[PDB]
């Protein structure tokens, strides 16, 4: 990345979007969009298809178990 | 280095001719302020050498003004 | 214009006091003698009024300094809750409406 | 809808929920058009509620070359006086050729805008304030990016020049105290080479200052 | 490929997710902000870096409204995450005919400007004057004669700061503009609406009690 | 064809205000006429509605 | 589209292109 | 864990050389719930020129 | 440029007569009038109001006139006050006492 | 008045011998003399060699040091320049004669293209940037007055004080 | 545009796609359409139900010089939702009144004002 004095930063607005974007045609990764489970599990902000954080299974179980629920 | 150096070189140049410009503007300011202390106040002026020279350059600028007018 | 009641908090630009301005029910231009032109622009101006009085120059009469003007600044109630809550109680008496303790 | 002559305004509609078909849709928050709908199902309702906006830019925003701040190509559905047919047609904003004297860089600039943009530019106090207030994705023009770069650069140059002349002030204030008394012809030159000022150019613009003052009178 | 993917935008605060991007500035279309940093950090570490005081400050809701984009509705509480149409509206609707009467702009003169053709003053120094839009942008402004009447312009010139609300309401009809004009001159020149000026004819008794 | 007609009406009007053919009582035709009197000028004067709202 | 096809009667899946690729 | 509030430390980077002496001549005992325990010069391994070039 | 025609010619001649009435003797008189009467205001009324409004002779002038809007034939708001009383709408066509339709 | 005289075999031979050799002591090459065929060519040739004969700024700088007293005065100013800005203006890769072409017309200033020519002094009237950054300078000066007078120390000290008292 | 000509470009159908449209719809038209899930009629909007001293400790943090009458019921355009008790919770209409009803069931005295109905 190249450091830049902030007031000049606006001409790069598009470049900065291409970085946050997923690196493919969105076509290829489209399936994350279609099923309900992955609409929740994936971050779609400015087309970055990237799995959000998720607890493992035993994580979840020992998390629910010490609430005694 | 090949890319980056000719830049800081240019920056150094500009700082340099900046100093220069400070000095030139300072000359001008000196010009009108000294003229002011001489004409508005009194008892003080430069050498009659500087006075004849100043008068001469004034006449030359005046002639260039007459010619550049038309 | 306008179908629904709405409340606004308005600040007088001249003396900086906040008074509350209401806009109530006025009936639609009659559907039986129909004017498309009136109806449509009243619909758009209605959506405009429903939001923050956007395209409108607000003209009222200020109570503290009593005169009619448009210097008025309209505030969404959060800005109002910011304005109000940091005010010492005796300048509430000055700037705001009676009560408003 | 009131049949009365005088309808002083009320907090709530006085006679109960407003009669008439148009008022049905009005109270729903839909446009007065809706009374002309034959298909009233969920999809059509949702469609004309206008919640979602169907309209587009001519180019994708990174390639957009003109300033349309909020303007889209919209599509208007109209009807012939032979009413069995219903057609739709696209509608475009009025792009006026922007010619504005930019203040920070001293010159006229012509970067093509929309009407809304010109009213905007008067609202913002000049062309340049209008360009700098906007940011990035806000101004989607490429043209905008270029003259914004120029405006910025030139601005920082203005500042540079200000600093310049303040330096000049400090200098002449420092040497003034020195040569303020008349003193001598030779004494002044010591001051002149101590500050690195040449004699004959000082003479030259002392003369140009003289000419300057007597010229206007 | 993207070496170094840029971080979520407004992300500064310890225990709470960033605002939805595009509400800060960025690409719209999603109502929940997310940062991998916040989520990957174990709950206890998030807590350990905070206090009950600091927490209740960044929990803080400003509910319908948004902070980062003043005066508007926060997109995450709108039905679709895109920013509101009504406040961002285009000047002309789909069916609306264009009739926008020539509008006049308040403008501050930086010099005394005398009109010789009409033998009268265009404007005096530091005098706000309503002028023709074209006349201003085309002529006064490219010379240094006048600038726009914006409040910050009063601030810079040193004069007491007033707001003319230029083009807050841009009239789409001639009569609409005649109303706007009316209220405008009811504000701008109010010396016309004081009772002494209504009575100009009598600063004294009735005119039929006078002399020839 | 509206704007220039308007122009005509303003110019014409000002002319008649110099030459005193202008009658300000035109909008008020239906109203009763006030007292013609030496203190009552307050009655003839056309009042701005806003300044009535003010007081 | 003068008259639209009945697309509601199809579950959403991509058919194979008839000049099938080898 | 929230009753702990152990000794938080804060690094303050002054753009000049004299920062330590300054912060000590300010004479701050407390910010009023905090009670600053101490000031000290935080010794860094002096960074090469390569980092800023 | 037809003159042999009656109403095309006499009308636009009426027009140019009117518009050449304006900028000659009319317009400088309108301007002069507007100037002269503000001039009247500030040395007669304003001394009282400045004393009243709690300002000086100066700041009250920038206050009472916050901008200069001079009326020109292309920019004017209205000719005359709108009608005080608007006449009463009868039912559809000479129906009495009421009409079923509109 | 206006005379544009094309050259020939003889007339060029004597014209150059009298004008550029006689008056200007200027020395032509074979390629030069091949290219000398008009009156514009000879005059801008001489113009070229005279302008290149002039001293550069490297030479001017080494005849004119900037005195230690002068620069020591410029040091003690509250404000020094930013001075990197030139690098940020957009450069385009294109022909030089088309850039010549559009500035022959008015085309050069149009589409967000604007020509940067470095200035020294400005028009101060009606210039918002000048004004606003200048106001900035004023409140800077009154701030320094507040520092020298001692109130800076005091305001800060009572800020500390009421921070501790809470 | 082909959407104007009523062309079906759906990807499962011809492989194409309509050009002017978003690539990701976080909610499609159907569940934008359903206003019952969005607006608050007939529906609880604050899910957590607080104990007595819980409620009293929540009210404890409302700043003095605050009335209920100054917090307008947001329009239908706006989602109805509540964060539970967070900072400046009294500023959220739905949270404010939900809390008020919780206080009513709990026999907790209600310090703030009540909603005023202005009339002409
Ligand atoms: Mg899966
Ligand atoms: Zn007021």
């Amino acid at each position: 990345n190249i450091p830049v004095p902030p007031e000049y930063k606006d001409a790069y607005w598009w470049r900065e979007l291409q970085a946050r974007r997923v690196q493919c045609p969105v076509e290829w990764v489209s399936h994350r969009m279609y099923n309900k489970g992955d609409r929740q599990r994936y971050d779609f902000q400015d087309l970055a298809f990237r799995k959000k954080f998720e607890f493992s299974y035993e994580e979840v179980v020992k998390n629910a178990k010490d609430m005694r629920s | 280095y090949e890319f980056h150096e000719p830049l800081r070189r240019k920056n150094a140049e500009d700082m340099r001719q900046f100093q220069t410009d400070v000095i030139d503007m300072a000359c001008a300011m000196l010009g009108e302020r000294l003229l002011d202390t001489v004409n508005a106040s009194d008892t003080s002026s430069f050498p009659a050498e500087w006075q004849e020279a100043i008068a001469m350059h004034v006449e030359e600028i005046e002639a260039e003004m007459e010619e550049v007018a038309a | 214009s306008s179908r629904f009641f709405q409340k606004y908090f308005i600040r007088c630009g001249n003396c900086q006091t906040i008074q509350r301005y209401a806009k109530g029910y006025k009936p639609i231009p009659n559907p039986i003698l129909f004017d498309s032109d009136a109806h449509c622009r009243s619909y758009h101006r209605e959506r405009r009024d429903c939001t923050g009085l956007t395209g409108t120059l607000v003209t009222c009469r200020c109570d503290k300094c009593a005169r009619v003007h448009s210097h008025w600044t309209v505030m969404d109630f959060q800005e109002f809750l910011d304005a109000k809550l940091v005010m010492t109680p005796e300048e509430r008496t000055a700037l705001l409406w009676p009560g408003a303790g | 809808f009131s049949t009365f002559a005088l309808n002083p305004e009320t907090s709530v509609a006085p006679h109960g929920p407003p009669r008439g078909l148009v008022n049905r849709y009005v109270s729903m928050g839909l446009p007065p058009w809706a009374a002309w709908c034959n298909k009233v199902n969920r999809y059509s309702l949702y469609r004309m509620s206008g919640v979602t906006q169907r309209s587009f830019l001519p180019k994708p925003p990174q390639e957009m070359d003109v300033i349309w701040l909020n303007e889209r190509v919209r599509e208007r559905v109209r009807t012939s006086r032979q009413v069995q047919n219903v057609y739709r047609q696209l509608k475009y904003p009025y792009v006026k050729t922007g010619i504005h004297y930019s203040d920070v860089l001293d010159h006229w600039v012509q970067v093509p805008m929309v009407e809304a943009a010109m009213f905007e530019v008067e609202k913002d106090g000049g062309f340049d304030n209008f360009i700098l207030k906007r940011s990035g994705p806000e101004l989607r023009s490429t043209y905008g990016e270029r003259i914004r770069r120029h405006i910025l650069v030139r601005q920082k140059e203005i500042q540079k020049n200000f600093v310049l002349q303040k330096q000049a002030q400090m200098l002449v204030e420092s040497m003034e105290k020195e040569i303020l008394p008349m003193e001598d012809g030779k004494k002044v030159e010591e001051v002149l080479e101590k500050y690195g000022i040449d004699k004959e150019q000082l003479l030259r613009d002392i003369a140009r200052a003289a000419v300057a003052k007597k010229q206007q009178l | 490929v993207a070496p170094w993917v840029p971080p979520p935008r407004h992300d500064i605060k310890v225990t709470m997710p960033p605002p939805p991007g595009g509400e800060v500035g960025g690409r719209f279309g999603v109502s929940q902000g997310y940062s991998d940093r916040l989520a990957r950090t174990p709950y206890w570490k998030r807590m350990a870096l905070s206090t009950y005081k600091l927490r209740m400050m960044e929990n803080a809701t400003r509910y319908p409204m948004s902070e980062h984009r003043p005066g508007e509705y926060d997109i995450r509480y709108l039905p679709t995450p895109y920013p509101c149409t009504i406040r961002n509206r285009p000047l002309l609707e789909v069916g609306e005919p264009r009739q926008i009467p020539s509008i006049r702009i308040p403008v501050i003169f930086l010099v005394n400007l005398f009109d010789e053709a009409k033998g009268c003053w265009f404007g005096r120094r530091y005098e706000t004057v309503y002028v023709e839009r074209q006349f201003m942008r085309e002529e006064l402004m490219p010379q240094r004669y006048a600038i726009y009447a914006t409040p910050e312009a009063y601030k810079l010139l040193g004069l007491p700061v007033v707001n003319h609300h230029t083009h807050e309401e841009i009239p789409k009809t001639p009569r609409e503009y005649e109303k706007l004009l009316e209220r405008q001159r009811y504000d701008e020149e109010r010396w016309k609406y004081t009772i002494e000026y209504l009575f100009r004819k009598y600063e004294d008794g009735p005119p039929e009690l006078l002399d020839r | 064809s509206e704007r220039e007609a308007a122009q005509y009406k303003f110019i014409r009007r000002w002319e008649l205000q110099m030459r005193d053919e202008w009658d300000q009582l035109e909008p008020f035709k239906g109203l009763p006429k006030p007292k013609r009197q030496f203190g009552n000028e307050a009655a003839e004067v056309i009042w701005p509605y806003a300044l009535l709202l003010e007081r | 589209i003068h008259k639209g096809w009945r697309t509601w009667e199809y579950q959403h899946t991509r058919p194979d292109p008839r000049p099938f690729p080898d | 864990p929230d009753e702990i509030e152990g000794p938080w430390e804060a690094y303050i980077t002054y753009d000049r050389e004299d920062g330590l002496s300054y912060a000590q001549s300010l004479g701050i005992t407390t910010i009023g719930v905090a009670t600053v325990l101490g000031l000290t010069e935080h010794v860094r391994e002096p960074q090469p020129y390569a980092v800023v070039d | 440029e037809a003159h042999k025609e009656s109403e095309l010619h006499q009308n636009r001649l009426r027009w140019v007569e009117t518009m050449k009435w304006w900028e000659e003797i009319g317009e400088p008189h309108h301007q002069q009038h507007a100037a002269s009467e503000w001039e009247w205001f500030r040395q007669r009324v304003l001394p009282a109001k400045a004393a009243a409004m709690g300002l000086s002779e100066e700041d009250a002038a920038r206050e009472l006139r916050r901008a200069v809007m001079h009326e020109t034939p292309r920019w004017y708001s209205r000719i005359q006050p709108p009608n005080a009383r608007s006449e009463i709408k009868e039912p559809r066509d000479q129906r009495w006492p009421s009409s079923p339709k509109w | 008045i206006e005379n544009f005289v094309l050259e020939e075999e003889t007339i060029r031979e004597r014209v150059i011998y009298q004008v550029v050799e006689g008056v200007f002591r200027l020395s032509p090459t074979s390629a030069d003399r091949r290219e000398l065929r008009s009156v514009a060519n000879i005059i801008d040739y001489v113009l070229t060699h005279v302008r290149a004969a002039r001293p550069t700024d490297r030479e001017r700088r080494q005849e004119r040091p900037i005195t230690s007293a002068a620069l020591a005065v410029m040091q003690k100013c509250p404000i020094q320049p930013q001075l990197g800005f030139v690098h940020a203006l957009p450069h385009d890769t294109r022909d030089a004669l088309l850039q010549e072409w559009e500035r022959m017309h008015h085309l050069d200033w149009q589409f967000g293209k604007a020509v940067y020519t470095p200035r020294s002094k400005e028009n101060v009237r009606g210039n918002l940037t000048w004004l606003r950054e200048d106001r900035h300078y004023d409140q800077r000066m009154k701030f320094m007055q507040e520092v020298e007078s001692g109130e800076a120390r005091a305001k800060h000290m009572k800020l500390i004080a009421e921070a501790a008292g809470n | 545009t082909p959407m104007m000509l009523n062309i079906q470009n759906m990807m499962w159908w011809n492989g194409k796609r309509n050009l002017y449209r978003a690539t990701y719809r976080e909610k499609t038209w159907y569940e934008i359409s359903r206003t019952g899930a969005f607006t608050k009629g007939r529906r609880p909007v604050m899910r957590q139900k607080y104990s007595r001293e819980a409620l009293q400790a929540a009210l404890a943090m409302v700043p003095p010089g605050f009335e209920v009458a100054d917090v307008p019921r947001p329009p239908q355009r706006i989602l109805a939702q509540s964060e539970g008790i967070v900072g400046r919770w009294y500023s959220n209409y739905w949270t404010l009144h939900s809390m008020r009803y919780q206080c009513l069931l709990a026999g907790v005295e209600w310090p703030l004002g009540e909603r005023q109905r202005p009339r002409t």
